[PDB]
């Protein structure tokens, strides 16, 4: 493995394809209870599953961040964790009704 | 229509557009117009009670992750109700993305403040809030930026004089610095610049 | 396309160790930095001898504006009042009217050095090429009113430069 | 007679630093 | 009434003692360019300005005196003056009434319009 | 500028100085040149010159509209390619 | 040899001179009012009337983009003299 | 605890900062960044101007580097009216814009130094910034607040005795540099000055949005040129410092190989500019020589038109970002489709780093305070406005 | 009732006869023009009018030609482009260059459809035609060289004012609107002409020279010189 | 304050179109216009800015200003 | 209609005010020891009392609590002892002029409207 992150917030955490197939089957967990009828939720399934399997396809840490063709999948583990509040977050703002209130016409009458 | 022209961009057109509709579909509870010019820029509307949960979403990945709130452009036209028109730049950096993503607010209207989930409008704050008075929700403090102390006006909301009514002088026997009515000299002699006879029939508000 | 600044892992080789305890103990390289200093005193100084010297400048340099006239010694000036149309601070103020003669002729052009920006639009704006930023930089006041420059004070600076502006001009005019 | 200031030849600088242990 | 009298920053002096104007500005004389009849626009009532004892420069009264508003509509301006307290006077849009024309009504012996050489 | 100065002096240096002179000597550049005459200008051609095409601002369009205000293959699609990995550096490695 | 204001101060070369009742004169009081000696009025006459045989010329200012545009000054008529709408100066045409 | 207003007055403050501290011992609490001392207010004076007139605004905001302001002016008009410069007015863009790289560069080094009580640099480098405002000078007849990058290019062509001599100034600079070398960069009291102090962790500075050599310091490797080559970038030979600690020293050397890197670059550009008109060949934007306007009669109504009313935008309001060296520099136009704009707001890169110096202050003592305006080359001019 | 007639796209209840003009000009579509005024009367000189049809072969004149059911008028179309350059570049092959002294030079309608149509540089190689001077009257200077053989004024004049004495003089090159003999043109209404100069032919002398259009404000009300208000 | 802070004989030197009197931001509400609206400047030196040799010697105008004063002389017959 | 600021109905607003006059009128002497105002503590007190008359027409309470919103923050910057004496003497403009509302005067002035 290589020494040093480079990055000056991110951290090393090892083994990280156990600790992503936490994340997998956690932010799955957390989709599962969102309506299928919510447009992310079936977008947010594409990525959590297409992404699972492409950490499957390959083993060790070293090509896995070409496998995803992202350096240093070591943030994405974070950025999954921001993917997990998320789909916390989805939770609240419930299944998504299409619009709410419009706009005067004035308005985004550009020009003036 | 080269050398002088700008080459227009279709492929970045194409790809923003797209994900532009991917974006339609995942919060049409919020986003209205998909505009996407030969600039390659694309742009969104929101409604202002819709301000934080769509910022949220967009700083965490779907496949633009929204970091850096980069700017809250802010611009005041007098002639909508909903005169202000608050806007978000952004840029997605994985994705090397670049949006604009705008809203409008009265007088009145609590705008939702994105100070807990940018905190990088703690400013944008307090500016947008001194030049206008586009009261923001939940700010730890809207202690003026930039105007002075016993300030009391609102530049840049396109009134009242570029002079301001206020102009400061050091004065004797109060032996201190005074505000005082303005009284320019020469005035800004302002001219009208304005072309009758529209160069552009392309664009042109129809009569109606 | 990046490059790491230092990143790189000193030698635990005991030569180069010791040589580093040496540099921690007498010091070494401050001296030879200071060394460093000392070539300093055996190179000539950069100052100009100012005021019986003084500091290159281009052709094109900026500096105080003059009215000029015509080779006939007509003023150039049409009072086109253009150049009131560009003056970014808006200085320059003009009141065009006829001559008894008839031709179009200022009867009070003037700005004030307060509000110029010497950005020097009106020396390329100005079709007859009346004004111009004259070479002249020196002219401090001791007061402000000495600023605001009536057409006088201008067509007086273009009286006693105008052999050294038209020379100027000479070399520079073909880039415009 | 066209002309301006096109490069005229331009030899060769080096932006790497040197710092001799002498 | 929704008055922001208060909410805006203007003295109260300027608020007072002035109505503004709310109208539709004027084609050129001078020019054809009718492209400027169209948006509304609201401007201040001029004041008085003494000239400078030095340099015979403009010396204005009134610092607000160079406002310009441009306006969608003209129920738009007066909600404007409305929100914002200052007195208004509406006026109407000027477009010119069709003028029927035709090449040949130039001429005709018995219309005496005729014109003449050509 | 005495030579034994000047050895002393790039002694403690630890660099030529005479081979960088720092102060600008006889060099320089002549001041008075002669005229540019300048470049013609592509554009400067008496066949054809038609507006129609040479112009920029002319072409100019207001943006695209989508979904507007008013009037399950979907395959997740990026804005834009994601970053790409930079090289590192190459020719000098490390500083 | 401008003519001199009752006050004794010259006149600009645009006459405007203070009255006497004029409190404002106080100014060049302890200092002194500057007028150009150099009217260009009396250069304009000053010069020989340039003429040509033929018709219809074009002045330039004397130096090409060194003064005015250039410009088609008529002669249709003898009875005046030709003068330039720029360099003022005029011309006739003699037969 | 203690209340105290610092700046403007301290030459630390830079006549700018009046950041209040209520120190405790000398460690420090409360550390609240006033600013609006400076603050011109150019947004509304940009508003009643023609486009034409804008252009020295931005002269006036980066008062370093100058010539990379007015670029970031060019492509931001030339964008909404679609028109592309000729090459050679790119190569002088990059040319002068790295220039003014190095001016500023000069300027943070060496005032960096000034707070840490180095004095010496300052006196050894200013002399070299007077050969370069002689060059300014020698193309604009202004030392600073040069105009000659405009949104049609450039105001004039260069004269042809610079070709030479700045060569011959490029010809020694690199010992220049050396002599700091012998200095600084391998100094003892320096690095203690400045080892570990405002260290910043990625996310900070991705959600302030922190950009330049200050992601580049603490390993975040964004940028504004490999990323979008706006210009010649694309066709120029450079390579891009990262720190690695955040340490302020990372950043230090980080604008050390910047200033190679011009010294790179500066070279192929002087390798590679075309002849060419340095100006659009439209006299609807770009206007004509003097020669030709006075005498063909369309070149000097157009002449006389930009002059006056000026070239007209299609309407519309939008946003560029900027390669500025401190970082990325806001250009928000909002234009009506008239000459003048109807709103401005210009993004300084200083103004986030600002946002962000509060985080970190507290908890550090009143030296890495004034270590920290350094660390991150804050020019106030740009930042209140 | 109201003929159907297509602007480029929209159909149009355009009005029985009435010119292509006035058909562009309901949909606020404007063409550029020149001797033509909206309360005076057509005439076929100066054709900056011209635009094709969609049938079109070639181009027709938009200020005179009536309207009829089954056109269709692209006025963006460029050859009506390539026509109004093909005016501009000749009414600029002979005007005299300036500008800068003119009093309607601040604002010549020949200038801002200068700036919207014809090509950016002139192609002059020769001499240039300038009429003497010619004056009709103490308050109405009269500069000529600058009137383009628009005949705007004639018709104003001959007409409204109901006085004759100006008119065309000569045809083909050096021919001149310019009235013949010394005397004076008189009227009641003499000065409006000025107003309806499209150039700086018909300057007024009590304002010649005065000021410049742009820095002027625009303060509105009525006269009470006359009762008329 | 801080010009009320120097003990005498303070002098003041004003420098740059911004401090001569508002310079390129005249109309604004931002800037204070002139400066002698606040401290009685003594010389103005004018520039946009002016070139540090125009600087110099506005200098030397301050020393001969100082050199031309003399308040002892009319003390003495004072 | 409209989304309230804070406040709902007047008295909602009504106690965010008393709660701002006690803020400042025992703030007040604070004040005048901090930056040694010249000015009898009583003519401070009164001014208190005046500026809390100005704002008599509101009636919308979200004017009323954006009123004390901003009032509050402007005694932010009283209490902090930021601003200067100047700033605090700004509100009496005791350098100008006193204005004669009558008519007459108004008249004998200048041209005025
Ligand atoms: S320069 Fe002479 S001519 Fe050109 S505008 Fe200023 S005054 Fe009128
Ligand atoms: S000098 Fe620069 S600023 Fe002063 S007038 Fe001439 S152009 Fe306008
Ligand atoms: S008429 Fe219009 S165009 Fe001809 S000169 Fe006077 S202004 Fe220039
Ligand atoms: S005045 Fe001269 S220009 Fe104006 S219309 Fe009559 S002729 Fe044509
Ligand atoms: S240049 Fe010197 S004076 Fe002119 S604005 Fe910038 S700072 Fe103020
Ligand atoms: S518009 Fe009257 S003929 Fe062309």
């Amino acid at each position: 493995l290589k020494k040093t992150t480079g990055l000056v917030g991110l951290a090393v955490c090892n083994t990280p394809h156990e600790r992503l197939r936490i994340l997998y089957t956690k932010i799955l967990d957390v989709l599962e209870e969102i309506p299928k009828n919510a447009a992310y939720r079936k977008y947010t399934e594409q990525i959590t599953n297409e992404k699972l399997a492409m950490v499957k396809a390959e083993p060790d840490v070293k090509k896995l961040e070409d496998q995803l063709q992202g350096g240093q999948l070591e943030e994405v583990i974070l950025q999954a964790e921001h993917e997990l509040n998320l789909a916390r977050k989805m939770r609240e703002w419930k299944l998504w009704e299409p619009l709410v209130e419009e706009p005067p016409a004035d308005q985004w009458k550009w020009p003036i | 229509t080269r050398p002088t022209v700008r080459p227009r961009n279709d492929v970045a057109h194409k790809q923003l557009s797209a994900f532009g509709e991917y974006v339609a579909e995942i919060l049409p509870k919020y986003v209205q117009q998909v505009q996407v010019s030969c600039f390659n820029e694309l742009e969104v509307c929101i409604h202002p009670d819709g301000v934080i949960p769509v910022l949220t979403f967009l700083r965490d990945h779907t496949n633009a992750q929204f970091k850096s709130l980069v700017d809250l452009t802010a611009v005041d036209v007098p002639t909508r109700q909903n005169r202000f028109e608050i806007v978000y730049n952004l840029l997605s950096l994985r994705f090397n993305s670049r949006i604009r993503v705008k809203t409008y607010t009265d007088e009145l209207t609590p705008i939702e403040s994105a100070v807990s989930v940018f905190k990088a409008a703690n400013w944008y704050e307090r500016e947008i809030w001194d030049m206008f008075g586009v009261f923001f929700a939940n700010h730890p403090d809207l202690r003026r930026i930039l105007t002075d102390y016993g300030f009391e006006g609102h530049p840049f909301r396109k009134d009242f004089p570029l002079s301001g009514y206020v102009e400061l002088r050091y004065d004797d026997e109060v032996k201190r610095v005074v505000a005082e009515p303005v009284e320019l000299a020469q005035e800004f002699r302002k001219f009208d610049l304005n072309s009758p006879w529209e160069a552009f029939p392309v664009y042109r508000q129809p009569p109606e | 396309t990046y490059k790491y600044v230092n990143m790189q892992d000193p030698e635990m080789d005991m030569k180069s160790v010791t040589d580093r305890a040496a540099r921690t103990l007498l010091w070494t390289e401050l001296f030879r930095g200071l060394g460093m200093t000392l070539s300093y005193l055996f190179r000539e100084p950069a100052t100009i001898n100012y005021p019986f010297e003084k500091g290159p400048l281009s052709p094109r340099f900026r500096g105080e504006h003059a009215l000029r006239r015509y080779p006939s010694g007509e003023e150039r000036c049409i009072a086109c009042k253009l150049c009131e149309a560009i003056c970014p601070a808006q200085a320059i103020t003009i009141e065009a009217e006829p001559r008894a003669d008839g031709s179009r002729r200022t009867t009070r052009y003037d700005i004030d050095m307060t509000k110029c920006i010497y950005c020097g639009f009106c020396q390329e704006a100005c079709p007859v090429d009346a004004i111009v930023e004259g070479p002249n930089f020196e002219f401090s006041t001791e007061t402000h009113e000495e600023l605001l420059y009536n057409k006088e004070k201008l067509l007086n600076n273009g009286d006693k430069w105008e052999a050294e502006i038209a020379a100027n001009i000479q070399a520079d005019y073909l880039y415009r | 007679k066209q002309d301006m200031p096109p490069p005229g030849g331009y030899g060769p600088i080096d932006y790497k630093r040197n710092l001799p242990r002498r | 009434k929704l008055d922001i009298t208060t909410l805006t920053g203007v003295p109260e002096e300027h608020i007072k003692t002035r109505k503004v104007r709310i109208f539709v500005p004027a084609r050129n004389n001078m020019q054809s360019g009718v492209n400027n009849t169209k948006k509304w626009k609201m401007e201040f009532d001029t004041r008085e300005r003494w000239e400078n004892p030095l340099m015979g420069w403009a010396s204005t009264a009134d610092p607000l005196s160079n406002m310009v508003l441009t306006f969608s509509t003209k129920e738009d301006a007066v909600s404007f003056a409305e929100k914002n307290g200052w007195s208004y006077d509406i006026e109407e849009r000027k477009v010119p009434k069709p003028k029927s024309k035709s090449y040949g009504a130039n001429f005709s012996w018995n219309k005496r319009t005729r014109v003449s050489t050509k | 500028a005495t030579r034994l100065i000047q050895r002393l002096r790039n002694w403690a240096s630890g660099h030529d100085l005479q081979g960088k002179l720092q102060l600008r000597y006889q060099e320089i550049s002549k001041r008075t040149q002669p005229p540019p005459k300048l470049p013609v200008g592509p554009s400067h051609k008496l066949s054809n010159n038609y507006y129609c095409t040479r112009d920029g601002r002319r072409e100019s369009v207001p943006p695209s509209i989508i979904m507007s205000s008013q009037k399950t293959e979907k395959k997740a699609v990026t804005p834009a390619p994601p970053i790409k990995r930079w090289e590192l550096s190459s020719d000098q490695p490390y500083l | 040899g401008v003519r001199v204001s009752p006050t004794g101060e010259k006149v600009t070369h645009t006459g405007q001179v203070y009255d006497d009742k004029d409190y404002r004169r106080i100014r060049f009081v302890g200092r002194q009012k500057e007028v150009n000696e150099n009217f260009a009025i009396d250069l304009i006459a000053e010069q020989p009337v340039s003429e040509v045989e033929t018709r219809v010329i074009a002045c330039d200012g004397g130096g090409g983009a060194l003064g005015h545009p250039k410009v088609y000054i008529n002669l249709d008529k003898e009875t005046k003299t030709g003068t330039c709408g720029y360099c003022g100066l005029q011309f006739r045409q003699h037969h | 605890n203690i209340t105290l207003n610092f700046g403007p007055q301290h030459p630390a403050a830079h006549g700018v900062l009046r950041l209040v501290m209520e120190l405790s011992g000398e460690m420090v609490r409360k550390c609240d960044p006033h600013i609006g001392l400076l603050h011109r207010g150019t947004e509304k004076l940009i508003e009643y101007k023609t486009y034409l007139q804008a252009l020295p605004y931005f002269d006036r905001l980066d008062y370093v580097s100058m010539m990379c302001n007015e670029q970031a002016y060019s492509l931001a008009v030339e964008k909404l009216l679609n028109i592309r410069p000729p090459p050679r007015a790119q190569w002088i863009r990059v040319l002068f814009g790295e220039i003014t790289r190095l001016l500023n560069h000069i300027m943070a080094v060496t005032t960096h130094a000034l707070d840490l009580g180095a004095m010496t640099p300052f006196f050894w480098l200013f002399e070299e910034r007077e050969k370069m405002f002689e060059f300014y000078e020698r193309v604009s007849g202004a030392r600073m607040h040069a105009a000659y990058i405009r949104p049609g290019g450039v105001h004039q062509d260069l004269p042809l005795g610079l070709m030479d001599d700045i060569y011959q100034f490029s010809k020694n600079f690199s010992l220049r540099l050396d002599e700091l070398e012998e200095l600084l960069t391998n100094n003892r009291i320096w690095r203690n000055r400045t080892i570990d102090i405002g260290v910043v962790t990625a996310e900070e500075a991705l959600n302030y949005g922190f950009s330049g050599v200050m992601l580049r310091g603490s390993g975040i490797q964004w940028d504004l040129r490999k990323t979008q080559p706006y210009d010649v970038y694309d066709q120029v030979e450079f390579d891009v410092p990262v720190g690695s600690r955040g340490d302020c020293y990372d950043r230090y050397l980080c604008r050390v190989e910047e200033m190679r890197q011009s010294l790179r670059i500066i070279a192929q550009c002087l390798n590679k500019m075309p002849p060419g008109e340095i100006k659009v060949d439209d006299a609807k934007v770009s206007p004509p020589k003097r020669a030709e306007m006075k005498t063909s009669m369309e070149s000097l109504i157009h002449h006389f038109k930009l002059y006056t009313e000026g070239y007209q935008v299609p309407p519309g309001a939008t946003y560029t970002a900027i390669e500025a060296p401190k970082g990325e520099f806001g250009v928000y136009l909002v234009s009506d489709g008239s000459s003048r704009p109807y709103r401005c707001k210009i993004k300084a890169p200083g103004f986030a780093h600002l946002a962000g110096l509060d985080k970190m202050s507290k908890g550090h003592m009143l030296a890495d305070v004034v270590a920290i305006i350094g660390t991150q080359d804050i020019v106030f001019g740009e930042v209140d406005r | 009732n109201l003929i159907e007639v297509f602007v480029d796209g929209q159909s149009v209840m355009v009005e029985p006869g009435t010119t292509v003009l006035q058909a562009c000009e309901k949909v606020g579509m404007q063409i550029p023009r020149f001797c033509y005024h909206e309360r005076l009367s057509v005439a076929g000189n100066c054709r900056m009018c011209l635009v094709e049809i969609e049938k079109a072969p070639k181009v027709v004149a938009a200020c005179a030609m009536p309207v009829m059911k089954g056109w269709n008028i692209l006025t963006n179309s460029e050859k009506s482009k390539k026509a109004r350059e093909g005016v501009m570049e000749f009414l600029l092959a002979n005007h005299p260059l300036d500008c800068p002294i003119c009093d309607q030079g601040g604002e010549c309608d020949l200038q801002d459809q200068s700036m919207m149509f014809g090509n950016d540089r002139s192609r002059f190689l020769e001499g240039k035609r300038a009429v003497e001077d010619k004056n009709i009257g103490p308050l109405v200077k009269t500069i000529m060289t600058r009137c383009i053989q628009c005949t705007r004024c004639i018709r104003f004049a001959s007409e409204i004012a109901g006085v004759d004495d100006l008119g065309t003089t000569g045809r083909g090159n050096d021919m001149q609107v310019g009235t013949y003999i010394e005397k004076m043109f008189m009227s009641e209404l003499s000065g409006n002409i000025i107003d309806i100069c499209p150039v700086g032919a018909l300057t007024s002398k009590p304002y010649a020279f005065t000021a410049r259009p742009w820095e002027t404000r625009k303060t509105e009300s009525i006269d009470v010189m006359d009762a008329v208000g | 304050k801080v010009y009320d802070q120097m003990p005498e004989p303070r002098y003041v030197v004003s420098m740059g179109s911004c401090a001569n009197g508002g310079g390129y931001y005249h109309y604004s509400y931002s800037v204070v216009r002139g400066c002698d609206r606040i401290v009685p400047v003594d010389i103005y030196i004018p520039g946009c800015p002016p070139t540090a040799e125009a600087l110099l010697y506005g200098i030397l105008q301050l020393q001969r200003k100082i050199k031309r004063e003399r308040r002892l002389q009319i003390w003495y017959r004072r | 209609f409209v989304k309230p600021i804070f406040s709902r109905d007047m008295n909602e607003a009504k106690r965010r005010v008393r709660e701002l006059y006690r803020a400042w009128y025992r703030e007040v002497p604070n004040t005048v020891h901090q930056f040694q105002l010249d000015i009898t503590v009583k003519m401070g007190r009164d001014k208190v009392r005046e500026m809390f008359m100005k704002n008599a027409h509101v009636t919308d309470p979200r004017v009323v609590d954006l009123l004390v919103i901003k009032g509050k923050i402007e005694l932010e910057e009283t209490i902090k002892v930021w601003k200067q004496r100047t700033h605090v003497m700004r509100f009496f403009h005791e350098t100008e002029a006193p204005r004669p509302k009558d008519f007459l005067s108004k008249f004998y002035v200048g041209h005025d409207p």
